[PDB]
RNA sequence: CUCCUCAUGGUCAGACUAUGUAGGGAAUUUUUGGAAU
């Protein structure tokens, strides 16, 4: 438990990407496809943690070759406090300032976890439904399943009924997700490719994770956002609540 | 201000003595010491570097012109110890 | 200079006469407190035991570590 | 080895007195493993020696060989933090170093709080040495001593250590490990964390402040964007020493950057950096400059692309500062190209800095591969016989053309057409040039107009040519034009041909309207065109062009541009443009010239910041020992009359040592040409 | 502005001896008022006349229990307070 | 500029005082106040027969004249006030210079 | 380094205290000498 055993863990999560598959759904123009480069979901996997979840927001837009195909050109990371099989995040981010931004979509959100599911938890389905209620009903989810030596990328969709569902079911509610059930999920089409390559957004503190700050965290709060490199799980920016216990154990 | 001005304030109605440029020094009352060292005095007995002693009953003499002064040692204890 | 304070200090004057007292404080213009302050003359011949006193920072010329603080 | 060989196992004992060849296989043992440390450059038969990078930082820093191969493989491209301390005890200076059992409680203590993982275990001293190192840059005196014997070792040679892994790699271009490691060295240096706010270490700073922002929990990119003085006093709560906070503030290093990436080639990008320096100098705390690392990092913050290191003076804060600095690319990454490349500034000293300002990559299109030039055919037969008349001979001092002139001739001096006659400095563009004047000539044209950038080489041009061309055709009048517009008017009218710079001749030719001499202007001779790529000089030179070419459709005139130039990849496309045709161009590559000449290039280190260092001085001494023990003759440029009169005195001391002083001629000889 | 004042009254003032010094690195003789002269080239002033001289030779006279005889010493690098200054002369 | 500066450049000097009065003064200069106030220590001193003292302060209008040692560079220590001063005082065309 | 001025942030009912790309410390009471003999 705790910072020790995870943050050390981390070291070996550029492993997970040597081996990765996906049980291969039958293609189909009539619907969007997504396609996600290697190296962006490399690096959100470096961030991320083995027990808790990771989740960022993703956006991109349609190439002129075809419009039924999306590029994920721009990972946005967002402020976020994570538990295992859950997590807070904040609002959609308001991106416009920056550059390189020219009508970028919102077009959905990453996140980790581990189980394998062919569906999206409680946990899960509420949150999406929180973020994206009266804003876009076509947003997808890309659900990363992590196990030590490979990776896999499950992508989801979501119905007009499970929004409502979400807006009535925030906290708890483990029963009414069971009768929820499975079927609600739609498995969405993505892709993963080393021809394209993309970039990622930060909050202007640089520090995307809230977990041992608590008290900094807010759910529908404001938050300046740049370019940049995004940092560990557990890194030496995320934990410096550590450093005053640490020199505090001595003592003065 | 000076700090020292400070305690030469604070000397106002007692006994001090002052020694001038020339040499003489007087001894008395001291009634008020302005900023710039001007003392005025009363009661004052003079010493001459001849060694002649005179009586007085009011002086006034410039801040230029003191050599120094002594206090008594009432002051010594506060607040100038900070 | 604030080294120098509570210092037992060797202050030389203008005329040459050499006091000898405790720093107690100064200010801009160098005029300096001291405390328990003694005159000695010609080099003891001719000391004088003159108290508490202030020197006018013109008349000063030079000062030495004479002792350490009471 | 000679007083005793078999006690310290010579085996060549009696073979060998002075044990040539035991020496040398020594040195043959020693550099097969420097090699597979990659430390030096060696060839077995050949025997070769160069020193590489990593070798120059092993010396910089005196790391133990093992050392260094123990950095090369335990340092990866992913290394993270963690890694980063294990690497650092498993340096080879702490072999020595062991776990005790009056260390132990403390170590017990010390591991449960530590902020930095340990894989590591009590037992092993690498975790030890690593928690120790923790507890340097938190600060921690000991009362048991022991432990703080080790950790003052750990002082001394930490920041050294740490130093050494940062700069190597920095050479070996790894993104993620090169930030974690600079950040580390300037732990060990500055002696605080980052969470550790940097106004720790300014000297005037009070304790009770940084308790405070320790402690609230809050970005430091706002506090530093807090201007007002009463409102830092009560963002820091605290509303004493909120003036002094904020005076320090504008004396922490805060950058305003900006960059523009644009291509020049496909494969070659250049990258033009606007950095500003906002923050306000301090002798005191700053020293004496800001040396600043600027990385150029991919995408992810994977690999490093380039880096330099950059000294920020006092003189240059607050000014618009430019640095420029080229980048040739990949291969997949030329064919596919990302959205932005990072740029991140960080301070070798000051805390937190980290300025990162994307390069942005949207829709940058990379141009064509490049064309290659127009190939040299093989003949040498034109000569100064095919000229028609016999007059215009007497001039080149020469009879047989060159082999780059002789592909031109053919329509350079027969017909009048528009001509791009293109590359070489050496191949003569002067000779070229001639010809052209000529050609106009022979066709009872005379207006001439000689274009070169260079001024004094434009002079020395006119001296050569109006004592032999101008009196052969018998009446033509060469002149060289002057500062005043009046003045170079007036040689307009009078002389037959102009020689002038690009600047002066479109001041003077900016009215063509009114100045009607310059409507019947025939011939231009463009002399070197690629100088329209310098600065802003270029293009006033280009809009000199462009304004001859819009008179020549304008007033339907024939006007004969000869442009003259160097070797040009994009040249056929400036040709184009000047209304020209593709069997007119003439381009060539660098290559193609009549004498080989080797181009050798060589690299120092820590030159960026200087004119020239000591090993390039020594190093042009030997070139030029070479040229004068042979027969040719060397010369060296240099950056000012400073600087020459410095390498002079510095080349006369090299002499005076060496045999070669030599000026091969009798020193009584010298004085009679110097008596002024 | 004021800067500018304050320097062009020293250059056209009395002041323009020892401005005139310092350029021309010429020397002057400087009376002193311990009765000392000071003669030496001018390499820094001050309006108070505080003054770095080099290549200093000084004189002074005394007095002994027959004719008065003059002293003199070289100072190479002599640094001097405003105030002793009675006179700067300057001259061939 | 101010001289004054110039001598609080002099830390750790080694310098002979001629002062008004007469008196020889030898010693390190630890420190110089503006007042022209001279700090120094491991001095002897000649009143107008060397008394050995190991700091004295001497108040600057009693300074007749510093002897300075010849090593000293002026040169370079004269010029510094006029650099701070220009220190405290401090578009497309930019580049004259090309690829 | 020190005192003043100014600016400032704070506190108290003008004073005090930290900081300052600040100005200053030659015309009567102090630091640019009425001292010299």
């Amino acid at each position: 438990n705790e910072w020790r055993k995870s943050a050390i863990a981390n070291t070996l999560l550029y492993l997970r990407l040597k081996n990765i598959y996906v049980s291969a759904d039958d293609f189909v123009e009539e619907q969007n496809v997504y396609v996600l480069p290697k190296n962006l979901l490399k690096k959100f996997i470096e961030i991320s943690d083995v027990k808790i979840q990771v989740a960022a927001f993703i956006y991109g837009m349609s190439a002129k070759d075809h419009p039924k195909v999306k590029e994920i050109k721009t990972v946005v990371l967002v402020p976020q406090l994570g538990h295992v099989g859950s997590v807070q995040i904040s609002n959609i981010p308001d991106i416009g300032d920056l550059p390189d931004t020219e009508g970028l979509e919102l077009l959905g959100w990453i996140h980790t976890q581990t189980e394998e599911l062919k569906f999206m938890a409680a946990s899960e389905v509420a949150t999406h439904s929180k973020l994206f209620a009266d804003k876009k009903r076509d947003c997808i989810d890309i659900s990363i399943f992590s196990t030590p030596g490979s990776v896999s990328l499950s992508a989801y969709n979501l119905t007009d009924e499970g929004y409502q569902w979400g807006e009535e079911n925030k906290d708890i509610m483990n029963v009414l997700s069971e009768g929820f059930e499975p079927t609600f999920s739609t498995h969405a089409q993505l892709l993963l490719s080393d021809r394209i390559t993309g970039n990622f957004i930060i909050p202007s503190g640089n520090v995307w994770n809230y977990t041992f700050m608590g008290t900094a965290f807010n759910q529908e709060g404001d938050y300046n956002f740049k370019y940049g490199i995004p940092l560990e799980f557990y890194n030496e920016m995320h934990r410096p609540v550590h450093f005053l216990q640490f020199s505090e154990l001595a003592g003065d | 201000n000076g700090i020292p001005v400070k305690l030469l304030n604070e000397a106002q109605g007692h006994i001090v003595s002052l020694e001038l440029t020339t040499g003489a020094t007087y001894r008395g009352k001291l009634v008020e010491s302005e900023d710039s060292m001007n003392v005025q005095l009363r009661d004052v007995i003079a010493t001459e570097p001849q060694g002649a002693v005179t009586h007085m009953d009011q002086i006034f003499v410039r801040g230029s012109q003191i050599k120094f002064i002594v206090v008594p040692d009432l002051l010594k204890n506060a607040p100038l110890f900070k | 200079l604030a080294n120098l304070i509570d210092y037992k200090l060797r202050v030389l004057t203008q005329d040459g006469r050499v006091y000898i007292g405790q720093l107690m404080a100064f200010d801009k213009h160098m005029n300096l407190v001291l405390n328990e302050c003694i005159e000695e003359r010609v080099p003891k011949v001719e000391k004088r035991v003159l108290g508490l006193t202030i020197l006018r920072g013109e008349q000063i010329l030079s000062t030495v570590v004479e002792d350490k603080p009471l | 080895m000679l007083a005793s060989p078999m006690l310290y196992k010579v085996p060549d004992i009696s073979s060998d007195g002075q044990l040539k060849k035991f020496r040398e296989s020594l040195v043959h043992s020693a550099l097969c493993i420097l090699k597979e440390q990659e430390l030096v450059l060696y060839d077995a038969e050949n025997d070769v020696i160069e020193a590489t990078d990593l070798g120059n930082i092993a010396s910089s820093f005196y790391i133990n060989h093992a050392s260094m191969d123990v950095y090369n493989r335990e340092l990866d491209e992913h290394t993270t933090q963690i890694d980063l301390f294990r690497i650092f005890s498993m340096s080879e200076e702490f072999k020595y170093v062991s776990v005790r059992y009056e260390e132990k409680r403390e170590l017990k203590q010390l591991l449960e709080k530590a902020p930095i993982p340990i894989r590591e275990d009590i037992d092993d001293p690498l975790a030890k040495v690593n928690v120790l190192l923790q507890s340097y840059f938190s600060q921690l005196k000991f009362e048991g001593f022991a432990l703080n014997s080790d950790i003052v070792f750990i002082h001394q040679n930490a920041g050294r250590l740490l130093r050494a892994m940062f700069e190597i790699c920095l050479k070996r271009g790894w993104g993620h490990p090169t930030r974690m490691l600079l950040n580390l060295c300037k732990s060990a240096t500055t002696k605080m964390w980052p969470t550790n706010c940097p106004l720790r270490q300014f000297k005037t700073c009070p304790v009770e402040v940084i308790k405070r922002l320790e402690a609230s929990t809050v970005p430091w990119g706002d506090y530093l964007q807090l201007e007002t003085p009463a409102e830092v006093g009560r963002a820091i709560r605290s509303e004493k020493y909120g003036k002094q906070v904020y005076d320090l503030l504008k004396r922490f290093p805060k950058m305003s950057v900006t960059c523009n990436a644009q291509p020049i080639t496909r494969s070659v990008m250049r990258f033009n950096i606007e950095i500003i320096a906002d923050w306000i100098w301090d002798m005191n705390v700053h020293g004496s400059l800001e040396p600043f690392l600027l990385m150029l990092e991919d995408t992810d913050g994977d690999s490093i692309l380039y880096y330099d290191v950059l000294f920020i003076t006092p003189d240059i804060v607050g000014h618009e500062f430019t640095l420029s600095f080229t980048y040739e690319l990949k291969q997949h990454n030329q064919n596919n190209l990302p959205p932005n490349f990072f740029l991140t500034l960080i301070s070798e000293n000051w805390w937190h800095s980290e300025f990162e300002i994307p390069v942005s990559f949207n829709g940058f299109k990379l141009p064509k591969k490049f064309p290659p030039p127009t190939p040299l055919l093989e003949n040498i037969s034109i000569s100064t016989s095919e000229l028609g008349n016999d007059d215009f001979s007497e001039v080149f001092e020469f009879k047989t053309f060159n082999k780059i002139q002789s592909q031109v001739f053919e329509s350079l001096y027969n017909s009048n057409d528009s001509v791009f006659v293109g590359s070489g400095k050496g191949t003569g563009k002067t000779a070229m040039a001639e010809l052209a004047l000529l050609n106009h000539w022979r066709q009872n044209k005379g207006r001439a107009v000689y274009i070169n950038p260079s001024g004094e080489k434009i002079d020395f041009l006119l001296s050569d040519w109006n004592k032999r061309f101008s009196h052969l055709a018998g009446g033509k009048i060469i002149n060289k034009l002057g500062n005043d517009p009046s003045l170079n008017l007036k040689l307009l009218a009078k002389s037959h041909v102009l020689l002038a710079t690009p600047v002066q001749f479109e001041l003077l030719s900016r009215r063509w309207r009114q100045r009607k001499n310059i409507q019947s202007l025939e011939l231009m001779i463009y002399d070197d065109a690629h100088e329209i790529s310098q600065g802003v000089y270029g293009a006033v030179y280009e809009t000199l062009i462009s304004r001859m070419i819009f008179i020549a459709t304008q007033l339907e005139k024939k006007i004969r541009f000869v442009c003259l130039s160097n070797c040009l990849a994009n040249a056929r496309d400036f040709g184009e443009w000047a209304g020209m045709t593709k069997s007119n161009i003439y381009n060539f590559s660098p290559s193609e010239r009549i004498e080989p000449l080797e181009i050798n290039i060589q690299s120092f280190k820590d030159v960026e910041h200087i004119s020239f260092n000591f090993s390039m001085l020594q190093m042009a001494f030997e070139a030029s020992a070479a040229a004068a023990g042979n027969r040719n003759s060397s010369s060296v440029f240099l950056p000012s009359r400073k600087d020459c009169m410095e390498v002079a005195s510095a080349f006369m001391k090299f002499s005076k040592a060496i045999e070669w002083d030599m000026l091969n001629v009798e020193e009584e000889q010298i004085v009679p040409y110097i008596e002024k | 502005e004021l800067e500018e004042l304050e320097e062009f009254e020293f250059k056209h003032g009395p002041m323009s001896l020892i401005n005139d010094a310092m350029v021309t690195r010429t020397p002057v003789i400087i009376s002193l008022r311990n009765n000392h002269k000071i003669i030496a080239r001018v390499k820094a002033f001050d309006r108070h006349c505080n003054m770095v001289l080099e290549n200093v030779k000084e004189l002074w006279t005394e007095k002994k229990g027959k004719n008065v005889i003059n002293r003199e010493r070289f100072i190479s690098k002599l640094f001097l307070r405003g105030d002793s200054v009675i006179v700067v002369l300057k001259t061939p | 500029m101010k001289l004054v500066n110039f001598l609080k450049k002099l830390r750790n000097e080694q310098v002979t005082i001629e002062l008004k009065n007469g008196t020889t003064v030898w010693g390190t200069l630890q420190s110089v106040s503006p007042q022209m106030n001279a700090i120094l220590t491991d001095v002897k001193l000649t009143l107008p027969n060397i008394a050995s003292l190991q700091y004295i302060n001497i108040r600057g209008n009693t300074i007749r004249q510093i002897i300075l040692p010849d090593s000293l560079n002026l040169d370079s220590l004269l010029v510094d006030q006029k650099q701070l001063n220009s220190l405290r005082r401090s578009a497309n065309k930019r580049p004259r210079r090309g690829l």
